[PDB]
């Protein structure tokens, strides 16, 4: 029913479905990301590998190549302000 | 009640007045005792240097005073005394002692909670009470009572008998529901046994709630994802049986298996209207009954 509850379901089962298919199941990796990057989010559709590369880069702030969930609610904070201003 | 009630703090200083008494010499006046330190009655007598002079005397006008109360001078006090009219006057006390521990706190709480098994959420510590006092929960505001659900407690109490104060423990464990709440929020509070007193309460926690996708024995997964492809072009579809090292995967199209060998993948190159079906893999083991994949149906639009 509520929105909110909705989307926050969202975000968590999109991490975890992406997350679990190599590796640390709780992690993602640099393939797992860019897969979520491309098929979920619509920032995504526009990039190129190399700037995916680098946001993927900039997304690992402790450098071990993986995307943990903290890294990545991070990401969707961003997102949200960017998505903000896209759609004044 | 004849006996007044008398709530006083661990470690503070604590007067009690003998009602009725001249506020200066001559008096005719006594007090009488019974406690965790003397475990009978006993006059306590106003003469300096007596043997209980460190922890209780009384003063000029003829109130008892104690220093800093301690757990064991829990128990009743009395005091006859007699005005200058004649007047018989009697003071009588019930002790009582407490303190207050530090703010409570949740410690090993979990980030994040697996929907349709136990988890333990944490735990809550008090350390420092008198008398032991209580832990309860509250969830998203509101109290949260056990053993509903899904959701259980484990309780502890300990007293250290170097001080004979409690610490207090208690372990959440719940069962979240699958479309429940994906950020429960939890939080403990202390409400202290005495005396009548604002519960202190622990900083809330936010852990979320993962759903676990159900674990199929036998996975097939198709790329792309839909099984509907644009003419010509490819689709692959790929199996997987995690509880086998070694599976033998036979592949099938409308239920009728294909005259195929053993293999984990099958890649249907140049699709045209005749690749169209239902397809789906077998895994097959000796002295076992064979397993079956979802069944994945290809299109083509
Ligand atoms: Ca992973
Ligand atoms: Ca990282
Ligand atoms: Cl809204
Ligand atoms: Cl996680
Ligand atoms: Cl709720
Ligand atoms: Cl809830
Ligand atoms: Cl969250
Ligand atoms: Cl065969
Ligand atoms: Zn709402
Ligand atoms: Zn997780
Ligand atoms: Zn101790
Ligand atoms: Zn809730
Ligand atoms: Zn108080
Ligand atoms: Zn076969």
């Amino acid at each position: 029913a509520c929105p909110l509850d909705q989307a926050i379901g969202l975000l968590v089962a999109i991490f975890h479905k992406y997350s679990g298919k190599e590796g640390d199941k709780h992690t993602l990796s640099k393939k797992e990301l860019k897969e979520l990057i491309q098929k979920e989010l619509t920032i995504g559709s526009k990039l190129q590998d190399a700037e995916i590369a680098r946001l993927m880069d900039d997304l690992d702030r402790n450098k071990d190549q993986e995307v943990n969930f903290q890294e990545y609610v991070a990401f969707l904070g961003a997102l949200a302000l960017i998505y903000n201003e896209a759609l004044k | 009640a004849m006996a007044q009630n008398i709530t006083a703090r661990i470690g503070e200083p604590l007067v009690l007045k003998c009602k009725g008494a001249p506020k200066k010499p001559p008096q005719r006046l006594e007090w009488k005792l019974n406690t965790g330190r003397t475990e009978a009655w006993k006059v306590l007598s106003p003469q300096g240097g007596g043997p209980w002079d460190s922890v209780a005397r009384v003063l000029p006008n003829g109130s008892l005073f104690l220093p800093a109360v301690g757990i064991q001078d829990e128990g009743i006090f009395r005091c006859q005394a007699m005005n200058r009219n004649g007047k018989e006057t009697k003071s009588n006390y019930r002790v009582r002692v407490y303190q207050i521990p530090g703010k409570p706190e949740i410690v090993d709480s979990a980030s994040e909670l697996t929907a349709g098994v136990p988890n333990k959420v944490g735990t809550c510590v008090s350390e420092g009470s008198y008398p032991a006092g209580t832990l309860s929960w509250h969830l998203d505001g509101k109290p949260l009572v056990p053993n509903e659900k899904g959701v259980s407690v484990k309780e502890q109490t300990r007293r250290h008998p170097e001080t004979g104060l409690f610490t207090l423990q208690s372990e959440l464990m719940v069962t979240p529901a699958r479309g429940g709440d994906p950020r429960p929020t939890f939080s403990c509070s202390f409400s202290p046994g005495l005396p009548r007193h604002r519960a202190l309460r622990t900083a809330p926690i936010q852990p979320r709630v993962w759903e676990p996708v159900p674990l199929e024995e036998v996975q097939l997964v198709v790329e792309p994802e839909g099984g509907a492809v644009a003419p010509g072009g490819t689709v692959t579809l790929t199996c997987e049986v995690p509880a086998q090292p070694s599976p033998q995967i036979h592949w099938m199209k409308d239920g009728v298996p294909l005259p195929l060998p053993p293999s984990p993948v099958l890649i249907l190159p140049e699709i045209g209207p005749q690749d169209q079906g239902t397809y789906s893999c077998v895994a097959t083991h000796s002295s076992h009954g064979p397993q079956e994949s979802r069944a994945v149906s290809i299109s083509i639009i």
